[PDB]
Protein backbone atom coordinates (compact mmCIF):
# COMPACT_ATOMS: atom_id res chain seq x y z
CA UNK A 1 0.00 0.00 0.00
CA UNK A 2 1.42 3.34 -1.17
CA UNK A 3 -0.32 4.98 1.81
CA UNK A 4 1.03 2.45 4.31
CA UNK A 5 3.53 4.87 5.81
CA UNK A 6 1.06 7.72 6.36
CA UNK A 7 -0.88 8.15 9.60
CA UNK A 8 -4.58 7.38 9.52
CA UNK A 9 -5.43 10.86 10.80
CA UNK A 10 -3.20 12.46 8.15
CA UNK A 11 -4.92 10.47 5.39
CA UNK A 12 -8.32 11.68 6.63
CA UNK A 13 -7.06 15.28 6.84
CA UNK A 14 -5.67 15.09 3.31
CA UNK A 15 -8.87 13.52 1.98
CA UNK A 16 -10.72 16.61 3.25
CA UNK A 17 -8.15 18.91 1.59
CA UNK A 18 -8.43 16.96 -1.65
CA UNK A 19 -12.21 17.37 -1.52
CA UNK A 20 -11.83 21.15 -1.11
CA UNK A 21 -9.45 21.19 -4.10
CA UNK A 22 -11.79 18.98 -6.20
CA UNK A 23 -8.98 16.39 -6.45
CA UNK A 24 -11.21 13.33 -6.23
CA UNK A 25 -8.69 10.73 -7.42
CA UNK A 26 -6.37 11.86 -4.62
CA UNK A 27 -9.30 11.91 -2.19
CA UNK A 28 -10.15 8.31 -3.07
CA UNK A 29 -6.53 7.17 -2.74
CA UNK A 30 -6.29 8.78 0.71
CA UNK A 31 -9.52 7.14 1.83
CA UNK A 32 -8.42 3.74 0.50
CA UNK A 33 -5.31 4.14 2.60
CA UNK A 34 -7.41 5.05 5.61
CA UNK A 35 -9.65 1.98 5.19
CA UNK A 36 -6.60 -0.23 4.85
CA UNK A 37 -5.46 0.78 8.33
CA UNK A 38 -8.01 -1.78 9.49
CA UNK A 39 -10.11 0.30 11.86
CA UNK A 40 -13.83 0.93 11.42
CA UNK A 41 -14.92 4.24 9.86
CA UNK A 42 -16.97 6.91 11.55
CA UNK A 43 -20.02 8.43 9.85
CA UNK A 44 -17.98 11.36 8.54
CA UNK A 45 -15.23 9.03 7.31
CA UNK A 46 -17.71 6.72 5.51
CA UNK A 47 -19.08 9.78 3.77
CA UNK A 48 -15.60 10.86 2.64
CA UNK A 49 -15.00 7.38 1.21
CA UNK A 50 -18.31 7.39 -0.65
CA UNK A 51 -17.95 10.93 -2.02
CA UNK A 52 -14.45 10.29 -3.31
CA UNK A 53 -15.29 7.17 -5.29
CA UNK A 54 -18.69 8.51 -6.40
CA UNK A 55 -16.94 11.40 -8.11
CA UNK A 56 -14.19 9.25 -9.63
CA UNK A 57 -16.55 6.61 -11.04
CA UNK A 58 -19.11 9.25 -12.00
CA UNK A 59 -16.58 10.89 -14.30
CA UNK A 60 -15.68 7.49 -15.78
CA UNK A 61 -19.33 6.65 -16.37
CA UNK A 62 -19.94 9.97 -18.12
CA UNK A 63 -16.91 9.37 -20.37
CA UNK A 64 -17.95 5.79 -21.06
CA UNK A 65 -21.40 6.97 -22.15
CA UNK A 66 -19.92 9.55 -24.54
CA UNK A 67 -17.64 6.95 -26.10
CA UNK A 68 -20.34 4.25 -26.24
CA UNK A 69 -22.61 6.67 -28.12
CA UNK A 70 -19.86 7.41 -30.67
CA UNK A 71 -19.24 3.68 -31.04
CA UNK A 72 -22.95 2.96 -31.55
CA UNK A 73 -23.13 5.60 -34.28
CA UNK A 74 -20.05 4.11 -36.00
CA UNK A 75 -21.86 0.75 -36.31
CA UNK A 76 -24.94 2.24 -38.02
CA UNK A 77 -25.75 1.65 -41.70
CA UNK A 78 -24.07 4.25 -43.90
CA UNK A 79 -21.36 4.96 -41.31
CA UNK A 80 -17.84 5.14 -42.80
CA UNK A 81 -15.33 2.63 -41.38
CA UNK A 82 -12.88 4.42 -39.06
CA UNK A 83 -10.95 1.44 -37.70
CA UNK A 84 -10.64 -0.11 -34.21
CA UNK A 85 -9.80 3.11 -32.31
CA UNK A 86 -13.26 4.01 -30.95
CA UNK A 87 -13.78 0.49 -29.57
CA UNK A 88 -10.23 0.38 -28.20
CA UNK A 89 -10.61 3.67 -26.35
CA UNK A 90 -14.09 2.81 -25.04
CA UNK A 91 -12.57 -0.47 -23.82
CA UNK A 92 -9.73 1.45 -22.11
CA UNK A 93 -12.14 3.66 -20.21
CA UNK A 94 -14.36 0.67 -19.41
CA UNK A 95 -11.44 -1.32 -17.99
CA UNK A 96 -10.40 1.61 -15.79
CA UNK A 97 -14.00 1.98 -14.56
CA UNK A 98 -14.21 -1.74 -13.77
CA UNK A 99 -10.90 -1.43 -11.89
CA UNK A 100 -12.28 1.35 -9.68
CA UNK A 101 -15.44 -0.66 -8.99
CA UNK A 102 -13.38 -3.74 -8.12
CA UNK A 103 -11.26 -1.63 -5.75
CA UNK A 104 -14.31 -0.30 -3.92
CA UNK A 105 -15.93 -3.73 -3.73
CA UNK A 106 -12.63 -5.07 -2.40
CA UNK A 107 -12.58 -2.52 0.43
CA UNK A 108 -16.16 -3.41 1.32
CA UNK A 109 -15.35 -7.13 1.33
CA UNK A 110 -11.99 -6.70 3.13
CA UNK A 111 -13.30 -5.91 5.67
CA UNK A 112 -15.76 -3.00 6.04
CA UNK A 113 -19.03 -4.91 5.77
CA UNK A 114 -18.15 -7.79 8.06
CA UNK A 115 -17.07 -5.42 10.88
CA UNK A 116 -20.17 -3.17 10.51
CA UNK A 117 -22.72 -4.15 13.16
CA UNK A 118 -24.70 -0.99 13.64
CA UNK A 119 -27.58 -0.74 11.24
CA UNK A 120 -26.48 2.67 9.96
CA UNK A 121 -22.99 1.53 8.99
CA UNK A 122 -24.01 -1.85 7.61
CA UNK A 123 -26.77 -0.34 5.44
CA UNK A 124 -24.37 2.37 4.22
CA UNK A 125 -21.82 -0.21 3.05
CA UNK A 126 -24.39 -2.60 1.55
CA UNK A 127 -25.82 0.36 -0.42
CA UNK A 128 -22.32 1.02 -1.73
CA UNK A 129 -21.95 -2.64 -2.69
CA UNK A 130 -25.22 -2.48 -4.63
CA UNK A 131 -24.14 0.77 -6.31
CA UNK A 132 -20.75 -0.49 -7.49
CA UNK A 133 -22.21 -3.76 -8.79
CA UNK A 134 -24.78 -1.57 -10.57
CA UNK A 135 -21.96 0.37 -12.23
CA UNK A 136 -20.36 -2.91 -13.30
CA UNK A 137 -23.76 -3.97 -14.68
CA UNK A 138 -24.04 -0.77 -16.75
CA UNK A 139 -21.04 -1.85 -18.85
CA UNK A 140 -21.49 -5.64 -18.71
CA UNK A 141 -22.29 -7.56 -21.92
CA UNK A 142 -20.81 -11.04 -21.37
CA UNK A 143 -21.72 -14.29 -19.64
CA UNK A 144 -21.42 -12.95 -16.08
CA UNK A 145 -23.86 -10.04 -16.65
CA UNK A 146 -26.77 -11.83 -14.97
CA UNK A 147 -24.56 -12.71 -11.99
CA UNK A 148 -23.39 -9.07 -11.72
CA UNK A 149 -27.00 -7.83 -11.72
CA UNK A 150 -27.92 -10.42 -9.11
CA UNK A 151 -24.98 -9.32 -6.93
CA UNK A 152 -26.29 -5.76 -7.02
CA UNK A 153 -29.83 -6.89 -6.25
CA UNK A 154 -28.72 -9.07 -3.33
CA UNK A 155 -26.70 -6.29 -1.68
CA UNK A 156 -29.51 -3.74 -2.10
CA UNK A 157 -32.07 -6.22 -0.77
CA UNK A 158 -30.07 -6.99 2.39
CA UNK A 159 -29.65 -3.24 2.94
CA UNK A 160 -33.41 -2.72 2.44
CA UNK A 161 -34.31 -5.47 4.89
CA UNK A 162 -32.10 -3.99 7.64
CA UNK A 163 -33.22 -0.42 6.92
CA UNK A 164 -36.91 -1.28 7.21
CA UNK A 165 -36.39 -3.08 10.53
CA UNK A 166 -33.92 -0.69 12.16
CA UNK A 167 -34.30 2.85 10.77
CA UNK A 168 -37.19 5.36 10.60
CA UNK A 169 -38.76 5.96 7.18
CA UNK A 170 -37.24 9.48 7.05
CA UNK A 171 -33.69 8.30 7.77
CA UNK A 172 -31.45 9.73 5.00
CA UNK A 173 -29.49 6.50 4.48
CA UNK A 174 -32.75 4.55 4.19
CA UNK A 175 -34.12 7.11 1.74
CA UNK A 176 -30.99 7.21 -0.42
CA UNK A 177 -30.78 3.41 -0.49
CA UNK A 178 -34.40 3.27 -1.70
CA UNK A 179 -33.78 5.97 -4.31
CA UNK A 180 -30.83 4.03 -5.75
CA UNK A 181 -32.47 0.60 -5.56
CA UNK A 182 -35.45 2.07 -7.41
CA UNK A 183 -33.06 3.30 -10.14
CA UNK A 184 -31.53 -0.22 -10.23
CA UNK A 185 -35.01 -1.61 -10.89
CA UNK A 186 -35.73 0.91 -13.65
CA UNK A 187 -32.40 1.05 -15.47
CA UNK A 188 -30.75 -2.33 -14.79
CA UNK A 189 -33.42 -4.93 -13.93
CA UNK A 190 -35.97 -3.84 -16.56
CA UNK A 191 -38.57 -3.53 -13.82
CA UNK A 192 -40.02 0.00 -14.17
CA UNK A 193 -43.19 -0.84 -12.22
CA UNK A 194 -41.12 -2.05 -9.26
CA UNK A 195 -39.02 1.12 -9.53
CA UNK A 196 -42.11 3.34 -9.44
CA UNK A 197 -43.79 1.40 -6.63
CA UNK A 198 -40.64 1.57 -4.48
CA UNK A 199 -40.13 5.29 -5.05
CA UNK A 200 -43.79 6.08 -4.31
CA UNK A 201 -44.05 3.92 -1.19
CA UNK A 202 -40.76 5.30 0.11
CA UNK A 203 -41.89 8.89 -0.48
CA UNK A 204 -45.29 8.38 1.13
CA UNK A 205 -43.98 6.63 4.22
CA UNK A 206 -41.39 9.36 4.70
CA UNK A 207 -44.03 12.09 4.31
CA UNK A 208 -46.04 10.51 7.13
CA UNK A 209 -43.05 10.58 9.52
CA UNK A 210 -41.84 14.16 8.86
CA UNK A 211 -43.87 15.44 11.82
CA UNK A 212 -41.40 13.73 14.19
CA UNK A 213 -38.36 15.66 12.93
CA UNK A 214 -36.42 18.75 13.91
CA UNK A 215 -36.08 21.56 11.38
CA UNK A 216 -32.61 20.36 10.38
CA UNK A 217 -33.62 16.71 9.96
CA UNK A 218 -36.73 17.83 8.06
CA UNK A 219 -34.54 19.71 5.59
CA UNK A 220 -32.30 16.68 4.95
CA UNK A 221 -35.18 14.22 4.55
CA UNK A 222 -37.25 16.51 2.30
CA UNK A 223 -34.28 17.13 0.01
CA UNK A 224 -33.95 13.39 -0.63
CA UNK A 225 -37.73 13.00 -0.93
CA UNK A 226 -37.61 15.58 -3.73
CA UNK A 227 -35.18 13.32 -5.62
CA UNK A 228 -37.67 10.45 -5.34
CA UNK A 229 -40.36 12.82 -6.68
CA UNK A 230 -38.08 13.93 -9.51
CA UNK A 231 -37.55 10.34 -10.60
CA UNK A 232 -41.29 9.62 -10.36
CA UNK A 233 -41.98 12.66 -12.55
CA UNK A 234 -39.41 11.42 -15.08
CA UNK A 235 -41.01 7.96 -15.14
CA UNK A 236 -44.72 8.87 -15.23
CA UNK B 1 -30.44 10.09 -16.27
CA UNK B 2 -32.37 9.58 -13.00
CA UNK B 3 -31.18 10.83 -9.62
CA UNK B 4 -28.97 8.71 -7.35
CA UNK B 5 -27.01 9.60 -4.22
CA UNK C 1 7.23 5.64 -24.59
CA UNK C 2 3.98 3.93 -23.59
CA UNK C 3 2.45 5.18 -26.86
CA UNK C 4 5.36 3.93 -28.98
CA UNK C 5 3.42 1.03 -30.42
CA UNK C 6 0.37 3.06 -31.48
CA UNK C 7 0.05 4.63 -34.93
CA UNK C 8 0.38 8.40 -35.15
CA UNK C 9 -3.03 8.68 -36.82
CA UNK C 10 -4.62 6.51 -34.11
CA UNK C 11 -3.14 8.71 -31.37
CA UNK C 12 -4.60 11.81 -33.05
CA UNK C 13 -7.98 10.10 -33.45
CA UNK C 14 -7.99 9.06 -29.80
CA UNK C 15 -6.95 12.54 -28.66
CA UNK C 16 -10.08 13.87 -30.39
CA UNK C 17 -12.24 11.20 -28.70
CA UNK C 18 -10.66 12.01 -25.33
CA UNK C 19 -11.50 15.68 -25.88
CA UNK C 20 -15.14 14.79 -26.59
CA UNK C 21 -15.21 12.71 -23.39
CA UNK C 22 -13.50 15.48 -21.35
CA UNK C 23 -10.66 13.05 -20.58
CA UNK C 24 -7.87 15.62 -20.75
CA UNK C 25 -5.12 13.56 -19.08
CA UNK C 26 -5.69 10.87 -21.72
CA UNK C 27 -5.83 13.55 -24.43
CA UNK C 28 -2.46 14.91 -23.32
CA UNK C 29 -0.88 11.45 -23.18
CA UNK C 30 -2.10 10.70 -26.72
CA UNK C 31 -0.74 14.00 -28.01
CA UNK C 32 2.61 13.45 -26.27
CA UNK C 33 2.80 10.13 -28.08
CA UNK C 34 1.96 11.83 -31.36
CA UNK C 35 4.69 14.46 -30.88
CA UNK C 36 7.20 11.75 -30.04
CA UNK C 37 6.67 10.19 -33.47
CA UNK C 38 9.03 12.92 -34.64
CA UNK C 39 6.97 14.53 -37.39
CA UNK C 40 5.88 18.17 -37.39
CA UNK C 41 2.33 18.96 -36.25
CA UNK C 42 -0.38 20.51 -38.37
CA UNK C 43 -2.41 23.49 -37.14
CA UNK C 44 -5.20 21.23 -35.89
CA UNK C 45 -2.71 18.91 -34.19
CA UNK C 46 -0.89 21.81 -32.45
CA UNK C 47 -4.25 22.93 -31.14
CA UNK C 48 -5.03 19.47 -29.76
CA UNK C 49 -1.66 19.44 -27.97
CA UNK C 50 -2.24 22.87 -26.46
CA UNK C 51 -5.84 22.20 -25.39
CA UNK C 52 -4.94 18.93 -23.70
CA UNK C 53 -2.15 20.33 -21.54
CA UNK C 54 -3.97 23.62 -20.91
CA UNK C 55 -6.81 21.69 -19.30
CA UNK C 56 -4.52 19.37 -17.32
CA UNK C 57 -2.33 22.17 -15.92
CA UNK C 58 -5.33 24.45 -15.47
CA UNK C 59 -6.89 21.95 -13.08
CA UNK C 60 -3.57 21.61 -11.22
CA UNK C 61 -3.22 25.39 -10.92
CA UNK C 62 -6.75 25.73 -9.56
CA UNK C 63 -6.04 23.01 -6.96
CA UNK C 64 -2.69 24.55 -6.06
CA UNK C 65 -4.36 27.91 -5.44
CA UNK C 66 -6.98 26.34 -3.15
CA UNK C 67 -4.31 24.55 -1.15
CA UNK C 68 -1.97 27.57 -1.03
CA UNK C 69 -4.81 29.68 0.38
CA UNK C 70 -5.49 27.10 3.12
CA UNK C 71 -1.76 26.98 3.88
CA UNK C 72 -1.53 30.78 4.08
CA UNK C 73 -4.44 30.87 6.53
CA UNK C 74 -2.78 28.17 8.68
CA UNK C 75 0.29 30.40 9.10
CA UNK C 76 -1.70 33.42 10.35
CA UNK C 77 -1.59 34.62 13.96
CA UNK C 78 -4.19 32.84 16.09
CA UNK C 79 -4.32 29.84 13.73
CA UNK C 80 -4.24 26.47 15.54
CA UNK C 81 -1.33 24.18 14.62
CA UNK C 82 -2.58 21.32 12.40
CA UNK C 83 0.73 19.66 11.52
CA UNK C 84 2.64 19.23 8.23
CA UNK C 85 -0.24 17.84 6.15
CA UNK C 86 -1.40 21.02 4.37
CA UNK C 87 2.16 21.85 3.26
CA UNK C 88 2.82 18.23 2.28
CA UNK C 89 -0.29 18.03 0.11
CA UNK C 90 0.29 21.46 -1.46
CA UNK C 91 3.84 20.25 -2.23
CA UNK C 92 2.44 17.06 -3.80
CA UNK C 93 0.17 18.99 -6.12
CA UNK C 94 2.95 21.49 -6.88
CA UNK C 95 5.39 18.73 -7.81
CA UNK C 96 2.84 17.14 -10.14
CA UNK C 97 2.19 20.53 -11.76
CA UNK C 98 5.92 21.13 -12.24
CA UNK C 99 6.19 17.66 -13.79
CA UNK C 100 3.51 18.48 -16.37
CA UNK C 101 5.20 21.78 -17.19
CA UNK C 102 8.56 20.05 -17.57
CA UNK C 103 6.96 17.49 -19.88
CA UNK C 104 5.48 20.17 -22.13
CA UNK C 105 8.71 22.18 -22.17
CA UNK C 106 10.55 18.96 -23.04
CA UNK C 107 8.32 18.35 -26.06
CA UNK C 108 8.88 21.91 -27.23
CA UNK C 109 12.64 21.58 -26.83
CA UNK C 110 12.79 18.04 -28.30
CA UNK C 111 12.11 19.01 -31.03
CA UNK C 112 8.99 21.04 -31.90
CA UNK C 113 10.48 24.54 -31.80
CA UNK C 114 13.66 23.82 -33.72
CA UNK C 115 11.72 22.21 -36.62
CA UNK C 116 9.11 25.02 -36.76
CA UNK C 117 10.05 27.42 -39.56
CA UNK C 118 6.75 28.94 -40.52
CA UNK C 119 5.93 31.98 -38.46
CA UNK C 120 2.55 30.58 -37.38
CA UNK C 121 3.98 27.35 -35.97
CA UNK C 122 7.07 28.91 -34.39
CA UNK C 123 5.04 31.64 -32.66
CA UNK C 124 2.52 29.04 -31.45
CA UNK C 125 5.24 26.95 -29.81
CA UNK C 126 7.15 29.92 -28.37
CA UNK C 127 3.86 31.14 -26.82
CA UNK C 128 3.48 27.72 -25.23
CA UNK C 129 7.05 27.89 -23.92
CA UNK C 130 6.31 31.28 -22.34
CA UNK C 131 3.05 29.97 -20.86
CA UNK C 132 4.57 26.88 -19.23
CA UNK C 133 7.50 28.84 -17.79
CA UNK C 134 4.86 31.27 -16.49
CA UNK C 135 3.10 28.39 -14.74
CA UNK C 136 6.42 27.31 -13.22
CA UNK C 137 6.93 30.93 -12.09
CA UNK C 138 3.53 30.99 -10.37
CA UNK C 139 4.73 28.35 -7.88
CA UNK C 140 8.44 29.26 -7.72
CA UNK C 141 9.92 30.57 -4.45
CA UNK C 142 13.58 29.49 -4.54
CA UNK C 143 16.86 30.64 -6.05
CA UNK C 144 15.93 29.86 -9.67
CA UNK C 145 12.72 31.96 -9.61
CA UNK C 146 14.33 34.90 -11.41
CA UNK C 147 15.75 32.56 -14.06
CA UNK C 148 12.31 30.93 -14.54
CA UNK C 149 10.67 34.35 -15.01
CA UNK C 150 13.39 35.34 -17.46
CA UNK C 151 12.86 32.11 -19.42
CA UNK C 152 9.18 32.96 -19.79
CA UNK C 153 9.97 36.53 -20.80
CA UNK C 154 12.55 35.44 -23.39
CA UNK C 155 10.20 32.95 -25.06
CA UNK C 156 7.31 35.46 -25.16
CA UNK C 157 9.61 38.18 -26.52
CA UNK C 158 10.92 36.01 -29.38
CA UNK C 159 7.32 35.08 -30.22
CA UNK C 160 6.32 38.77 -30.15
CA UNK C 161 9.18 39.78 -32.42
CA UNK C 162 8.25 37.17 -35.06
CA UNK C 163 4.52 37.90 -34.78
CA UNK C 164 4.98 41.62 -35.36
CA UNK C 165 7.15 41.04 -38.43
CA UNK C 166 5.24 38.14 -40.02
CA UNK C 167 1.56 38.21 -39.00
CA UNK C 168 -1.27 40.77 -39.35
CA UNK C 169 -2.39 42.55 -36.16
CA UNK C 170 -5.71 40.62 -36.20
CA UNK C 171 -4.06 37.20 -36.45
CA UNK C 172 -5.50 35.06 -33.61
CA UNK C 173 -2.14 33.57 -32.60
CA UNK C 174 -0.60 37.06 -32.47
CA UNK C 175 -3.54 38.32 -30.41
CA UNK C 176 -3.50 35.40 -27.96
CA UNK C 177 0.27 35.68 -27.53
CA UNK C 178 -0.13 39.38 -26.68
CA UNK C 179 -2.99 38.66 -24.28
CA UNK C 180 -0.89 36.12 -22.38
CA UNK C 181 2.34 38.15 -22.43
CA UNK C 182 0.35 41.07 -21.03
CA UNK C 183 -0.86 38.81 -18.19
CA UNK C 184 2.78 37.74 -17.63
CA UNK C 185 3.68 41.42 -17.20
CA UNK C 186 0.83 42.05 -14.77
CA UNK C 187 0.89 38.92 -12.64
CA UNK C 188 4.50 37.64 -12.84
CA UNK C 189 6.84 40.53 -13.73
CA UNK C 190 5.20 43.15 -11.48
CA UNK C 191 4.87 45.43 -14.50
CA UNK C 192 1.19 46.46 -14.61
CA UNK C 193 1.85 49.52 -16.79
CA UNK C 194 3.59 47.36 -19.40
CA UNK C 195 0.67 44.92 -19.20
CA UNK C 196 -1.88 47.68 -19.80
CA UNK C 197 0.14 49.33 -22.59
CA UNK C 198 0.55 46.00 -24.41
CA UNK C 199 -3.13 45.09 -24.13
CA UNK C 200 -4.26 48.54 -25.31
CA UNK C 201 -1.83 48.79 -28.23
CA UNK C 202 -2.69 45.25 -29.31
CA UNK C 203 -6.42 45.97 -29.16
CA UNK C 204 -6.15 49.25 -31.05
CA UNK C 205 -3.95 47.89 -33.83
CA UNK C 206 -6.30 44.95 -34.29
CA UNK C 207 -9.34 47.26 -34.41
CA UNK C 208 -7.73 49.18 -37.27
CA UNK C 209 -7.21 46.01 -39.34
CA UNK C 210 -10.68 44.42 -38.88
CA UNK C 211 -11.87 46.00 -42.13
CA UNK C 212 -9.66 43.56 -44.08
CA UNK C 213 -11.34 40.44 -42.70
CA UNK C 214 -14.08 38.05 -43.75
CA UNK C 215 -17.08 37.59 -41.46
CA UNK C 216 -15.59 34.40 -40.01
CA UNK C 217 -12.14 35.89 -39.37
CA UNK C 218 -13.80 39.00 -37.90
CA UNK C 219 -15.65 36.81 -35.41
CA UNK C 220 -12.46 35.03 -34.27
CA UNK C 221 -10.40 38.22 -33.95
CA UNK C 222 -13.14 40.19 -32.13
CA UNK C 223 -13.64 37.38 -29.61
CA UNK C 224 -9.97 37.58 -28.62
CA UNK C 225 -10.05 41.39 -28.66
CA UNK C 226 -12.87 41.20 -26.10
CA UNK C 227 -10.55 39.25 -23.79
CA UNK C 228 -7.97 42.05 -24.06
CA UNK C 229 -10.76 44.53 -23.21
CA UNK C 230 -11.88 42.39 -20.28
CA UNK C 231 -8.38 42.41 -18.82
CA UNK C 232 -8.08 46.18 -19.38
CA UNK C 233 -11.38 46.67 -17.55
CA UNK C 234 -10.12 44.52 -14.67
CA UNK C 235 -6.89 46.53 -14.46
CA UNK C 236 -8.22 50.10 -14.83
CA UNK D 1 -7.90 35.92 -12.46
CA UNK D 2 -7.28 37.60 -15.86
CA UNK D 3 -8.04 35.97 -19.19
CA UNK D 4 -5.45 33.84 -21.02
CA UNK D 5 -5.79 31.52 -24.01
C1 LIG E 1 -22.90 9.61 0.51
O1 LIG E 1 -24.18 10.21 0.38
C2 LIG E 1 -25.28 9.48 0.74
C3 LIG E 1 -25.28 8.12 1.02
C4 LIG E 1 -26.46 7.51 1.42
C5 LIG E 1 -27.64 8.23 1.46
C6 LIG E 1 -27.67 9.58 1.14
C7 LIG E 1 -28.97 10.34 1.20
C8 LIG E 1 -26.46 10.20 0.80
N1 LIG E 1 -26.42 11.57 0.49
C9 LIG E 1 -27.02 12.54 1.25
C10 LIG E 1 -27.08 12.73 2.63
C11 LIG E 1 -26.41 11.98 3.71
C12 LIG E 1 -26.90 11.84 5.00
C13 LIG E 1 -26.21 11.13 5.97
C14 LIG E 1 -24.97 10.57 5.67
N2 LIG E 1 -24.12 9.83 6.54
C15 LIG E 1 -24.37 9.26 7.72
O2 LIG E 1 -25.42 9.36 8.33
C16 LIG E 1 -23.19 8.50 8.29
C17 LIG E 1 -24.45 10.76 4.40
C18 LIG E 1 -25.15 11.46 3.44
N3 LIG E 1 -27.87 13.81 2.92
C19 LIG E 1 -28.33 14.27 1.75
C20 LIG E 1 -29.18 15.35 1.45
C21 LIG E 1 -29.49 15.62 0.16
C22 LIG E 1 -28.97 14.81 -0.88
C23 LIG E 1 -28.14 13.78 -0.61
N4 LIG E 1 -27.83 13.53 0.70
C1 LIG F 1 -4.85 27.02 -28.28
O1 LIG F 1 -5.60 28.23 -28.33
C2 LIG F 1 -4.97 29.37 -28.74
C3 LIG F 1 -3.60 29.52 -28.89
C4 LIG F 1 -3.09 30.72 -29.35
C5 LIG F 1 -3.93 31.79 -29.58
C6 LIG F 1 -5.30 31.69 -29.39
C7 LIG F 1 -6.20 32.87 -29.65
C8 LIG F 1 -5.81 30.45 -28.98
N1 LIG F 1 -7.19 30.26 -28.79
C9 LIG F 1 -8.14 30.67 -29.69
C10 LIG F 1 -8.20 30.58 -31.08
C11 LIG F 1 -7.27 29.91 -32.02
C12 LIG F 1 -7.06 30.30 -33.34
C13 LIG F 1 -6.18 29.61 -34.16
C14 LIG F 1 -5.51 28.48 -33.69
N2 LIG F 1 -4.60 27.66 -34.40
C15 LIG F 1 -3.94 27.88 -35.55
O2 LIG F 1 -4.10 28.85 -36.26
C16 LIG F 1 -3.00 26.76 -35.91
C17 LIG F 1 -5.77 28.06 -32.40
C18 LIG F 1 -6.63 28.76 -31.58
N3 LIG F 1 -9.33 31.20 -31.55
C19 LIG F 1 -9.96 31.70 -30.48
C20 LIG F 1 -11.15 32.44 -30.37
C21 LIG F 1 -11.58 32.82 -29.14
C22 LIG F 1 -10.83 32.50 -27.98
C23 LIG F 1 -9.69 31.79 -28.08
N4 LIG F 1 -9.27 31.39 -29.32
CA1 LIG G 1 1.94 0.67 7.70
CA1 LIG H 1 -0.66 5.30 13.58
CA1 LIG I 1 -14.62 -4.79 -21.76
CA1 LIG J 1 -18.09 -3.28 14.53
CA1 LIG K 1 7.58 2.95 -32.08
CA1 LIG L 1 3.29 4.41 -38.59
CA1 LIG M 1 8.08 22.64 -4.08
CA1 LIG N 1 9.86 22.61 -40.52
CL1 LIG O 1 -6.78 3.21 -26.25
CL1 LIG P 1 0.62 14.30 0.44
Amino acid sequence: GAMGSMERASLIQKAKLAEQAERYEDMAAFMKGAVEKGEELSCEERNLLSVAYKNVVGGQRAAWRVLSSIEQKSNEEGSEEKGPEVREYREKVETELQGVCDTVLGLLDSHLIKEAGDAESRVFYLKMKGDYYRYLAEVATGDDKKRIIDSARSAYQEAMDISKKEMPPTNPIRLGLALNFSVFHYEIANSPEEAISLAKTTFDEAMADLHTLSEDSYKDSTLIMQLLRDNLTLWT
Amino acid sequence: FPATV
